[PDB]
């Protein structure tokens, strides 16, 4: 029932101080034979333990990081926080919080609950919010009885971007693709939903895009139409 | 201090048993460890702890096909009947002056059925065209194994400039997906009769085609 969740910025500049916070549910950062720990994982690489501490003030550090890191525990909010001073690109990583359990039955120490991780990019590059464009299928692609409608989330930096449809009420037939990293250094991704070619006029499709580093939060209405928007007037076959 | 040595890769077939190895450094062969599993894009999951004598204790909710054993300085994770959701990175973990991780082992699960790709090709939106840009979007899904090559054509001529294509990665349904993007000017888009996205997978090819005369 113990759950942990990281929060922090997605992009920081070299030489800044990074601050992350873990919020714990279903357990208390004040009680038990636990330490509260941070671990990171540079993209494509392994897990690296950072430090842990207890409300009682006992703490322990990775030697190579000990002089750059500060850990605090906030019992009032059931949270604990990491600070990492003077970051460089070497500190780009997904950061995980974790509960470190001391098991009295064995004498062992092991992380028994983990957070989901938060990506932190360390870069001098500026953030860049995406443009969001509706993706309308060709009529031929729709002629089989189902069709893909979508949103193109174009030219953003850094990862990640979240996409939902109709604020999360629409999930069946939704596929959000991994982003491409283009030669420009900017990302693009596409998200589509499969819908019946049938009526569709009786349907609302809104792609909810969120890019937190640029505070780009957009709800884009996608018309349930092919790329030929005039077909219900001219009645032509394309 | 203590170090954990893991080989970075392993691969095995669905339904077999797999044994992964973690090796303790010199002077630490008496040490106990824990095993953690990390599925793609997820946080790790604690699996079990394991004594130097080979006694293991699973975490809560961990299937009984996961077990552990030991031999000298080596510590083993044994997966009895490999499942597709076992495809993951596996980290051993111990403790000394501080907490210690092995480098991880990426386990690739083999044996799923081959599957040809499905291809969806989108013309540029009117909105993007009005912003004086144009992007063709070719989406490639549900294929296995995960290697494809993508080729674009303007009418019948190959197009190489303006093409950006992802490396395939596995999706929720355990099949690979990939994307390719062709950047054009609106003039280029309206100048040709058609554009095509052609996907080659295991020697076989699937092509989709869009045309500015299809949209209005
Ligand atoms: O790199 S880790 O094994 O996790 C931490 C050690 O202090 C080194």
């Amino acid at each position: 029932q113990v759950q942990l969740q990281e929060s922090g910025p997605g992009l920081v500049k070299p030489s800044e101080t990074l601050s992350l916070t873990c919020t714990v549910s279903g357990g208390s950062v004040n009680t038990g034979s636990y330490y509260w720990s941070w671990i990171r994982q540079p993209p494509g690489k392994g897990l690296e333990w950072i430090a842990y501490s207890s409300v009682s003030g006992t703490s322990n550090y990775n030697p190579s990081l000990k002089s750059r890191v500060t850990l605090t525990v906030d019992t009032s909010k059931n949270q604990f926080s990491l600070s990492v001073r003077s970051v460089t690109a070497a500190d780009t990583a997904v950061y995980f919080c974790a509960r470190l359990n001391y098991d009295i039955l064995t004498g062992y120490y092991f992380f028994d609950f983990w957070g989901q991780g938060t990506l932190v990019i360390v870069s001098s590059a500026s953030t860049k919010g995406p443009s969001v464009f509706p993706l309308a299928p060709s009529s031929k692609s729709a002629s089989g009885g189902t069709a893909a409608l979508g949103c193109l989330v174009k030219d953003y930096f850094p990862e990640p971007v979240t996409v939902s449809w109709n604020s999360g009420a629409l999930t069946s037939g939704v596929h959000t693709f991994p982003a491409v990293l283009q030669s420009s250094g900017l990302y693009s991704l596409s998200s589509v939903v499969t819908v019946p070619s049938s009526s569709s006029g009786t349907q609302t499709y809104i792609c909810n895009v969120n890019h937190k580093p640029s505070n780009t939060k957009v709800d884009k209405r996608v018309e349930p139409k092919s790329c030929d928007k005039t077909h219900h007037h001219h009645h032509h076959h394309h | 201090q203590v170090e954990l040595t893991q080989s970075p890769s392993a691969s095995a077939s669905l339904g077999t048993s797999v044994k992964l190895t973690c090796t303790l450094s010199s002077g630490h062969s008496t040490y106990a460890i824990a095993w953690h599993q990390q599925r793609p894009g997820k946080g790790p999951r604690y699996l079990m702890n394991l004594s130097s004598g080979g006694r293991h204790t699973r975490g809560d909710g961990i299937p009984d096909r996961f077990s552990g054993s030991s031999s000298g300085a080596d510590r083993y994770l044994i997966i009895s009947s490999l499942q597709s959701e076992d495809e993951a990175d596996y980290y051993c973990q111990t403790w000394d002056a501080g907490m210690v991780f092995g480098g991880g082992t990426k386990l690739t699960v083999l044996g799923q059925s081959k599957a040809a790709p499905s291809v969806t090709l989108f013309p540029p939106s009117s909105e993007e065209l009005q912003a004086n840009k144009a992007t063709l979007v070719c989406l490639i899904s549900d294929f296995y194994p995960g290697a494809v090559t993508v080729a674009w054509k303007a009418d019948s001529s190959p197009v190489k400039a303006g093409v950006e294509t992802t490396t395939p990665s596995k999706q929720s349904n355990n099949k690979y997906a990939a994307s390719s993007y062709l950047s054009l000017t609106p003039e280029q888009w309206k100048s040709h009769r058609s554009y095509s996205c052609q996907v080659t997978h295991e020697g076989s090819t699937v092509e989709k085609t869009v045309a500015p005369t299809e949209c209005s």
